[PDB]
């Protein structure tokens, strides 16, 4: 990840923390998501740390987090892979062809999957579908 | 040929599936072998398929270890195009020996002999190579084919 | 062609050829004709169906990046340690803008130093090319002078 990444990380893991010493346990979890708002249950307390060979102090956490970030693609290969399938440079790829492209013609993604898609990236549903704010979102530098 | 082609073969091959299952039908068999750099007629991918009927062609599946022994028959051939027999039959159109064929003539005899192509496949082919008159020079016509 | 000599006969404008002789030369013709077309066979489609293949070989493993990317994003959304992250990064802005309050008013402090600086540096300025205007004269006297000197 970058330094940028790290100075925000590093704040993350300082109020996910909770008691401090420089280790993270359950209570600090259970009682920062119970302040942040609803907690999930107890089996996804302890489910969360048995990701982590190890115990989850900031090193851990940091390679937990870089590991399961690695296998991604940069957002420059995710914009010219938008920008193949434009022959005229007013690159938004519109909608109903673009669900094709989903839906039926790639490794083709069920209803329950195209709706979380479609709902955390806004088709309005007046205005139609676009391009590189949603490899943005994809990525990160947005939500 | 070399397990290093051979695994760019396989690259080719699973591209073009359209679904999943990792089979190329015996109708998109001749538009394999000419994306991995071939150039075969009608009748000799047609002989390796068994001689099949236009019906199962659309229905008939090959996976690549058995496309891959195909690839092997067409490519030692007996023979191959060259420069020299190809414009000598392309002269025989033009008209006055002006190194030159009319489009229109070179359009129809593509379509009407032989491998017979579509007015599509002739027109792509053909455009942007006849000049002011729609008058095309054989000799570069047969060098962009070639040459590639 | 190597023709045999009682096959043909030579006149003045014409050449005479025995009965079939034409026909063999000739057969040729219907034979000839049909098959060196019959080519363009597949060098025309050889070549039509590589570009068309190339109007996505291109397109190879940009492409699929989209789904692999929209995979991922499914996966790692809805899997435990990252639903944390997701809500964490924005509470950082309301405490990374708490960063940015400490940055700003120790900045105001340094730009009304900018403010005292740039009046005190106009003035210097303002003084030094006073005797930069009396610079440029008396250095031109003297230049012209030491070469009516030299001569």
């Amino acid at each position: 990840f970058d330094q940028s990444q790290i100075q925000e990380f590093k704040e993350a893991f300082n109020m996910i923390d909770q008691n401090r010493d420089g280790f993270i346990d359950k209570e600090d979890l259970h009682d920062m998501l119970a302040s942040m708002g609803k907690n999930p249950t107890d089996e996804y307390l302890e489910g969360m740390m048995s990701e982590a060979p190890g115990p989850i102090n900031f090193t851990m956490f940091l390679t937990m987090f870089g590991e399961k970030l690695n296998g991604t693609d940069p957002e420059d290969v995710i914009r010219n892979a938008f920008a193949c399938f434009d022959e005229e440079a007013s690159g938004f790829i519109h909608e109903d062809h673009l669900r094709e492209l989903l839906t039926t013609m790639g490794d083709r993604f069920t209803d329950e999957e195209v709706d979380e898609m479609y709902r955390e990236a806004p088709i309005d549903k007046k205005g139609n579908f676009n391009y590189v704010e949603f490899t943005r979102i994809l990525k990160h530098g947005a939500k | 040929f070399s397990e290093e082609q051979t695994a760019e073969f396989k690259e080719a091959f699973q591209l073009f599936d359209r679904t999943g299952d990792g089979k190329i039908l015996y109708s998109q068999c001749g538009d394999v072998m000419r994306a991995l750099g071939q150039n075969p007629t009608n009748a000799e991918v047609m002989k390796v398929l068994g001689n099949p009927k236009s019906d199962e062609m659309n229905l008939k599946t090959l996976k690549f270890e058995q496309f891959l022994p195909m690839m092997q028959t067409i490519a030692k051939n007996k023979d191959q195009g060259c420069f020299e027999d190809y414009v000598e039959g392309l002269r025989v159109f033009d008209k006055e020996g002006n190194g030159t064929v009319m489009g229109a003539e070179i359009r129809h005899v593509l379509v009407t002999l032989g491998e017979k192509m579509t007015e599509e496949e002739v027109e792509q082919l053909v455009a942007g190579h006849e000049d002011s008159n729609g008058c095309i020079n054989y000799e570069e016509l047969v060098r962009m084919v070639l040459s590639g | 062609l190597e023709l045999d000599p009682n096959l043909y006969r030579i006149g003045q404008s014409k050449i005479f050829f025995r009965t079939g002789v034409l026909a063999h030369l000739e057969e040729e013709r219907d034979l000839k004709i049909t098959d060196v077309i019959i080519a363009f066979q597949a060098q025309c489609r050889g070549y039509l169906a590589r570009k068309a293949f190339a109007k996505r070989q291109q397109q190879l493993t940009a492409m699929k990046v989209i789904q692999r990317n929209c995979a991922a994003y499914l996966k790692l959304r809805n899997w435990q340690w990252w639903r944390l992250f997701t809500k964490v990064k924005p509470l950082l802005q309301v405490t990374r803008q708490e960063e940015e309050m400490q940055a700003k008013d120790e900045e105001l402090q340094r730009t009304k130093e900018r403010q005292q600086k740039a009046e005190a540096e106009l003035k210097e300025l303002e003084q030094k090319h006073t005797q930069l205007c009396e610079e440029k004269n008396l250095l031109q006297e003297k230049l012209q002078a030491e070469t009516e000197l030299y001569a």
